[PDB]
């Protein structure tokens, strides 16, 4: 109950915060200041770098670890991997770009789009076939990232 | 006892009667239904985006839901269904007898911190959370018998003068409407559009 | 929560316009007040047959007056501790009721026999002759509330949601054996005294001048025959033990033999139908087979039909234009007579007709007995994508299971996947540079794109003072072929107009229409059933087996009716187990030994023949009712044979007589109660067994179980119990 | 804001979404031309306030 | 009391026997931890801006 | 709760990728069973030694 009133006043500051903090996302847990375990993970074979076990503990572990009852925050020693896109300075000028053009065509080319339904309801009677339409879907590979076209 | 019951027979009477007018207006009072609320309670969080493909809502707004669906106490399993039309929905369902609305809190508070990574398309529509079973308690249908009223006419009177107070009503945990409440309805025809050089935008 | 929204619909009755009238085809209602109403008459019934079974034995309209007052105060009574333990009056709570009457009437014939027992053999005035009556069953039915309760209440600590459904009879059966017990020793006594009329020594209802001379003639003869041949198998211990050995050896035959199914399924009135199309099929389509679905109700079930709801686009999966469903409502239960009029039947003449149906899978069937629990009907089995290989990889997996499962019919029938198989789809690829180069932004195609093909919602507006909302979509013409992608203009930044055919490319490819992930990681439901004469623990662990031998990265977790297990053959023996030695503990405590306590264990075989009996014949199953019945049957048939065993101790220990001497006179006394039970409680329970329409399912469930049991425990026990004091009075001496 | 363009934005908009809800009684909206509006849910006298 | 209880033994054994298999039910029942929940209970809120 | 964790993480065992394994640096646990069974055995030794 306490817990509720707390998410529930800090719904009425959310829109408040700017954009920045609402993406990242504030969270509300009723959690000890104590750790009741600690579960490590190592590589005995060297095939798997620190930041290679942080992710597959992230991606494959902390997410059912979480979910489990009693469990009120899992702290993860380390970071699940990201996108990562280490703009150059003098190759931007030299191209004459700015991070805020980096951002726009990341934004436009890896994107998710609604593209709709071919034959959907309401149809025009006498439609045989009813299939779905798919545009743009977001990029999986470093490879996608390195031919987006600024 | 009973060699003291024989002088004072009365006093069996009495606390019999006083037995019987306590189950008198125990039947009067207890509520009458045909079985008991025997299920685990499931909690169900509902999204829908307008004209989206599977892998295009999937990937979005479940993926981004179930990341944020942790932090939750007494829960069995999350079982999340998601398809082409638009719309998914993530089963929460908890230990059998736990505080069914407390449990729906919790999903709502974690469904706040996924609520701005889902696109604007989604937002706007708006993501519900209900403790609601998955059967029927009964159907109300609606006909016109003078025909005056056609099946999208019958759908939007039920839907802006009946829904709304039915919905309402304590014990209801989810109302399914049989058809559409009115909406304006503008249909584009591209070959007018790309005549006057104009676009959807 | 329903009578409420009837009276929120009455009260827009009269702001509706012309034409609109309500119609209800579906209701859960009406089967809940002709079910309670058919409960209710039952146990008014039994009130009837016990007042005609009391008058036959005690020829006095005074002394059949008061148990036929002291059951409504037990029965009221229960109701009143219902409300005090927060449960409800519900199908289950009701039939714990039709249960318990058999057993409250035992406590109140037991003390209103022997009062007329006692004046008929030594003359005693109603206040003496109801304290020595009492005096030698006082310590029986404190005993009774302590044997009764240790058999009952065991079964409410069973887990999950079929725990729960046990947990109801566990607490109801006992709250109405605690209270007759109370009310034998306040209220019974008290009336024992004060309404029976004094009867003087010698008299057995010898005067005749009418039918009843000729019922208490042959009674009186019978006792006299019974008495002699119960000496005579007395004699001879040997052959009789090894009797009951055959008993208890057929007993365990027929309990593994018979099938378990739990909560049966009953003729509500309504059911359903499931609608199911191939991929890629349209509304338009799936309209035309529901026609045919709805023609087939009108018109060849005319005489059972009241009322179909078809739905198109609305499905037991969800949304989706290749599925539908129709909620099917019939006429009254009195106007469908027969086995043919009912849900089971109706289902099966409709399947049958909707089988030879082309390019679509159509199936009706009746209510999984309560609201969405279904936890019978089989098993489900997942297919976790653990290593993150993608769906395509987890089709393939999904594929050689069903293969693998599909080949082995002995173990596993109808493996199926629950999901929806891959339609393919039209992938549109705007190339980015080509948009640049035209003038064109990504930001402007994708908004023409997705508003004109998927529709947009744009605002709101109000409609005679209600918000709604503003859509913009291309019209149905210009949006239902591949090729009216090209019909559509973009602007460029010159002012220019190109269509998408300057910067897409189109092809098919294929394609989920509905991706399904069990706890965050991808998975795929496989429903199946258990082969006919195999359990589904048998079939799960096969399946366990078979998952084994799958690709690696792809795992197996069970969820809903297979993270959920059937209670009988699990914990329910070991539960009734525990409820053996707080029983062994409870009578040994009223016997002070632990010898004589077995001779009651051993009648608790007599009792179940019966039961077994009525249910293999009849044909019914291991259910809720048949096990709560069983339960009933057992602590009934105790309290029969406690009374026997006690009747004979406290003559040994208060009186002078012997073994044999305490044994053959207190039988005798006892013959007329026993006697009086039965023919009470098998009366009792026989409109349950004949029962049809609403709630004859369940009637019938615990109606036979119960009826067939108590044959053999007054049967068999009458002559057993006197052989099981013998033998153990012999051997521990 | 205006009175007739704060009820039928805001009020409408929250009375819709306000289904859904448990032991409620009645639920009444007064909102004027200073803006502000004010939806009040009685709940049946007993109930967790919480 | 003792005087209605040299009589009966058994009764004295088997209430004491109700009390042990009430005791061993609850040892199997009851969870095991080193210290009860003694604190106060503190929820917490937590947001993050990048850079 | 624990023991809970230690079953989940059976589970996800068998998908581990060549090298992954688990280590326990900090646990509450282990004092918990010896603590419980120290006393025990001190309850024990009472019975022996009255």
């Amino acid at each position: 109950i306490a817990q509720v009133q707390v998410q529930n006043k800090l719904q009425l500051a959310m829109p408040l915060l700017p954009q920045e903090v609402q993406q990242q996302g504030v969270s509300v847990e009723k959690s000890s200041s104590s750790f009741l375990m600690v579960v490590g993970v190592i590589n005995t074979d060297g095939t798997m770098t620190q930041e290679d076990i942080s992710d597959y503990v992230a991606a494959n572990m902390k997410d059912a670890i979480s979910r489990t009852s009693g469990v009120g925050d899992v702290q993860l020693f380390g970071s699940q991997y990201a996108m990562r896109i280490w703009m150059n300075p003098n190759e931007l000028n030299k191209f004459q770009l700015t991070p805020v053009d980096v951002i726009t065509a990341i934004k436009a080319q890896n994107a998710q789009v609604a593209a709709g339904q071919l034959g959907g309801t309401p149809p025009v009677k006498g439609q045989q076939l009813n299939a779905s339409i798919i545009a743009q879907t977001r990029l999986t590979s470093t490879e996608e990232f390195g031919k987006i076209l600024l | 006892m009973p060699n003291f019951f024989i002088d004072r027979p009365i006093f069996a009477w009495v606390i019999a009667i006083i037995i019987m007018l306590a189950g008198g207006l125990a039947i009067l009072k207890l509520p009458v239904a045909q079985y008991p609320t025997i299920a685990p309670p499931a909690v169900t969080i509902s999204a829908s985006y307008p004209g989206a493909d599977a892998k295009t809502v999937q990937d979005t707004v479940t993926q981004v839901i179930e990341q944020n669906m942790n932090g939750i106490d007494n829960l069995m399993y999350m079982s999340s269904n998601s398809d082409s039309t638009g719309t998914v929905q993530i089963t929460l369902t908890f230990e059998s007898g736990t505080d069914a609305d407390i449990a729906q809190v919790q999903v709502q508070n974690k469904l706040q911190l996924a609520m701005p990574l889902l696109p604007q398309e989604v937002q706007q529509q708006g993501v519900s959370v209900e403790k609601s079973s998955s059967s029927f308690l009964m159907v109300v249908g609606v006909i016109n018998t003078d025909g005056t009223m056609t099946q999208e006419d019958i759908s939007d009177y039920v839907a802006a003068n009946m829904k709304d107070a039915i919905s309402r009503t304590s014990g209801v945990g989810d109302v399914q409407l049989f058809g559409s409440q009115y909406a304006m309805r503008i249909w584009m025809n591209p070959n007018e559009l790309n005549k006057f050089q104009l676009t959807p935008v | 929560t329903a009578a409420a929204i009837r009276a929120e619909l009455a009260k827009m009755e009269p702001f509706f316009p012309s034409g609109l009238k309500i119609v209800y085809p579906y209701d859960t209602t009406p089967f809940v007040k002709i079910s309670i109403h058919e409960v209710v008459k039952t146990l008014v019934e039994a009130i009837i047959l016990v007042f005609l079974v009391m008058y036959l034995f005690l020829q006095n309209f005074r002394a059949t007056l008061i148990p036929t007052i002291a059951v409504p105060v037990v029965l009221l009574g229960t109701f009143a501790v219902l409300a005090a333990f927060g449960f409800s009056i519900n199908t289950l709570t009701m039939f714990g009721m039709v249960l318990a009457i058999g057993l409250l009437v035992d406590d109140a014939i037991v003390v209103v026999e022997n009062v007329e027992r006692v004046m008929a053999e030594e003359g005693l005035p109603p206040k003496e002759a109801t304290r020595k009556s009492m005096g030698q069953i006082q310590g029986a039915l404190v005993g009774i509330a302590m044997v009764l309760s240790a058999v009952f209440v065991p079964m409410a600590f069973f887990g999950g949601s079929t725990g729960a459904i046990y947990r109801q009879f566990s607490i109801t059966i006992v709250s109405a054996m605690a209270l007759s017990v109370l009310v034998a020793l306040i209220l019974t006594p008290a009336l024992c005294a004060t309404m029976l009329k004094p009867i003087a020594k010698g008299d057995h209802g010898e005067g005749k001048k009418g039918f009843f001379g000729w019922f208490n003639r042959m009674f009186e003869k019978s006792t006299h025959h019974y008495t002699d041949s119960v000496g005579g198998i007395l004699r001879s211990t040997g052959r009789y033990l090894v009797l009951y050995l055959i008993i208890v050896v057929g007993m365990a035959y027929l309990f593994v033999r018979l099938p378990s199914s739990f909560l049966p399924d009953e003729d509500q009135g309504v059911f359903m139908t499931m609608v199911q199309l191939p991929a890629g099929a349209t509304q338009e389509r799936t309209q035309k087979v529901l026609n045919e679905v709805t023609h087939y109700y009108l018109t060849k079930e005319k005489n059972n039909v009241e009322s179909v709801f078809a739905v198109n686009g609305f499905g037991f999966a969800g949304r989706g234009q290749n599925t539908g469903i129709a909620f099917v409502s019939l006429k009254d239960w009195a106007d469908r007579p027969g086995e043919e009029n009912k849900v089971e039947a109706i289902t099966m003449r409709a399947t049958r007709a909707f089988s030879q149906i082309k390019d679509a899978m159509v199936f009706a069937f009746n209510l999984p007995a309560i609201v969405e629990l279904g936890t019978a009907t089989g098993f489900d089995f997942e297919l976790i994508d653990q290593a993150g290989l993608g769906h395509e990889k987890l089709t393939q997996a999904r594929n050689q299971l069903l293969a693998e499962a599909a080949k082995h019919p002995d173990m596993l029938t109808s493996v199926r996947p629950n999901g929806l198989e891959d339609t393919p789809q039209f992938k549109i690829d705007i190339d980015q540079e080509k948009a640049q180069a035209l003038g064109v932004s990504i930001n402007d195609i994708n908004t023409t794109l997705g508003a004109a093909w998927g529709g947009s919602y744009v605002n709101d507006f109000i409609d005679r003072g209600r918000v709604k909302k503003v859509y913009v979509m291309s019209e149905a013409k210009y949006r239902m072929l591949p090729d009216d992608i090209g019909d559509w203009y973009v602007r460029a930044a010159d002012g220019q107009m190109v269509p998408f055919s300057a910067f897409s490319s189109s092809r098919w490819e294929y394609g989920s229409p509905r991706l399904e992930r069990y706890n965050g990681l991808p998975s795929m439901e496989i429903l199946g059933q258990a082969a006919p004469g195999k359990s589904t623990g048998e079939a799960m662990e096969l399946m366990e087996q078979l998952a084994s031998k799958l690709p690696t990265g792809v795992g197996y977790d069970w969820t809903g009716m297979s993270y959920q297990e059937r209670l009988s053959g699990n914990q329910a023996p070991s539960l009734y187990a525990i409820s053996l030695i707080v029983v062994f503990l409870c009578l040994a405590a009223l016997y002070e030994s632990w010898s004589i306590p077995f001779s009651v264990m051993l009648v608790v075989p007599l009792g179940v023949i019966g039961a077994l009996l009525a249910a293999t014949f009849r044909g019914l199953t291991n259910d809720v009712y048949f096990q709560v019945g069983l339960l009933t049957t057992i602590g009934l048939s105790a309290k029969n044979a406690i009374l026997i065993v006690e009747f004979a101790k406290d003559l040994m220990d208060k009186e002078g007589k012997g073994l044999i001497e305490a044994t053959l006179d207190a039988v005798r006394m006892r013959l007329r109660p026993i006697l009086m039970t039965s023919l009470a409680f098998i009366l009792g329970v026989m409109p349950l067994v004949i029962s049809t329409g609403a709630g004859s399912g369940a009637q019938n469930a615990v109606g036979t179980g119960v009826m067939g049991g108590m044959v053999t425990a007054t049967v068999l026990a009458i002559f057993f119990v006197p052989v099981f004091f013998v033998v153990v009075r012999r051997r521990f001496s």
